[PDB]
């Protein structure tokens, strides 16, 4: 990622941001594709996931709008996390 | 051909002669409780209870304790009496419940807690967890002392942990400090386990913070073996679970073979059965305070596992059985167009000789 000049630097950082699942230590970002057993298929698969993440993150504009349906729990445990985390006195 | 009924017939008891002089349930709420009542008990003929699971019913439990507190009964009951007469002679208080409006001190409530019952309930939630099943193996401890142990988020920001609470890798990036009470004749052992998440040894867990000789609430002063490491979970699997515990020891005892190096980091080198460890200093050693929290990987995992362990990081996932096909049949019959697809092998025409 950070080797890649065909890509911008906005571009290059925001990829390493929303996909850092797939980035690999030695800063590989890595794609997968199974479906095809004709090879030529997966790997338009992976251009194709590659240019939508390139797209997603050099169109500014992208919300990136959340669910509450998955994340409601998340929400929720989440904030009830908070209310013991705020207890305060200072320690150390 | 009948059997005979072996023992009681659960209605056998009750006269059905003159239906009239039995009392009755009125309650819907009445039947309730009687019905769980019968519920709990044990039945001579096949039950729920039976083939489910119990964990095992009936257990007798290996108690290594802290001995029960000695207290006499009289002075509690009589001091008890005489509060709740102060108490409720009070105008003020009938005023203010008749109206709805009253509060209740939750930190004196937790304070008795403590005091009290609280110990009991700590006992249940580490039943819950299982916080007995993979370290003691049979055996209960009733946690008799209070452990406060808490990670600091910033200068100003304590996070808790209770037995049972869900704690971040972020919070535990950092060492944690620990709050008991004890004069100086005392002799303490205290130790973080990682209860799971083993990869090689699923029977086997990781010691993480591990203190020996520890004279009263001073834990700076006592001897670390095991410098502090922050919990490593799995991106894959979730919710580990992390237990404290405290020992009470009667002489210093010094051990080597449970020594580790300085900086620590190979995984191999933290191995760890509570078992063995308790069987080695057992006789000097009596468990004493618990307190555990649940955690779930989260971003700073990755870190850790590259620049400390200089290793890829684990990921795993969630897979369910295959569903289930009967034997596929040379004429289905009378089955929907779409039963041949359920036997299909890839999706994928194959032209085979053409």
């Amino acid at each position: 990622l950070a080797s890649a000049d065909w890509i911008a630097e906005p571009v290059r950082l925001k990829l390493a941001v929303k996909h850092k699942n797939r980035i690999n230590r030695s800063g590989e970002l890595i794609l997968t594709s199974e479906c095809s057993r004709y090879q030529f298929r997966n790997l338009a698969d992976c251009l194709q996931k590659l240019r939508d993440m390139i797209a997603e993150a050099s169109q500014p504009x992208x919300x990136x709008x959340x669910x509450x349906x998955x994340l409601r729990r998340s929400r929720i445990e989440n904030m009830n996390r908070e209310r013991l985390r705020k207890k305060r006195i200072s320690s150390a | 051909r009948r059997a005979a009924p072996l023992g009681p017939m659960p209605n056998e008891d009750i006269d059905v002669s003159d239906l009239e002089r039995l009392k009755k349930y009125r309650s819907f709420d009445r039947y309730r409780r009687r019905a769980e009542q019968e519920a709990r008990k044990p039945h001579w003929w096949r039950t729920y209870r039976e083939h489910f699971g119990e964990e095992s019913g009936p257990k007798d439990r290996v108690d290594i304790g802290l001995p029960p507190p000695k207290v006499s009964r009289t002075q509690q009951l009589l001091e008890r009496k005489q509060a709740l007469r102060e108490l409720r002679a009070n105008v003020e208080e009938e005023r203010a419940a008749r109206l709805q409006t009253a509060r209740i001190p939750l930190e004196a409530v937790r304070a008795e807690w403590e005091r009290t019952c609280g110990p009991y309930h700590k006992q249940r939630l580490a039943e819950y967890c299982g916080l007995y099943r993979d370290l003691f193996h049979g055996a209960t401890f009733v946690p008799r002392v209070p452990l406060h142990v808490a990670y600091a988020v910033g200068e100003d920001d304590l996070m808790p942990v209770y037995h049972g609470n869900e704690v971040t890798p972020t919070e535990a990036a950092q060492a944690p400090e620990v709050t008991y009470e004890a004069d100086e004749g005392s002799l303490w052992t205290l130790l973080l386990t990682n209860l799971d998440g083993h990869l090689l040894e699923p029977d086997a867990e990781y010691v993480h913070w591990l203190v020996t000789n520890i004279p009263g609430n001073r834990v700076t002063e006592g001897q670390e073996t095991c410098p502090y490491l922050p919990p490593f979970p799995a991106r894959g699997s979730g919710f580990h679970r992390f237990a404290f515990l405290l020992f009470k020891q009667d002489k210093r005892i010094d051990f080597s073979g449970d020594t580790r190096p300085s900086p620590c980091y190979q995984l191999a080198q933290r191995t760890f059965h509570t078992f063995d460890f308790y069987k080695k200093h057992q006789d000097a050693m009596t468990p004493a305070g618990l307190a555990f929290f649940q955690c779930r990987w989260d971003d700073s995992v990755t870190r850790v596992f590259h620049q400390l362990l200089d290793m890829r990081e684990p990921v795993f996932e969630f897979v369910r059985p295959p569903p289930y096909h009967p034997k596929q049949k040379r004429f289905p019959h009378r089955q929907p167009l779409r039963y041949l697809d359920r036997y299909r092998d890839s999706h994928e025409p194959t032209y085979g000789i053409y």
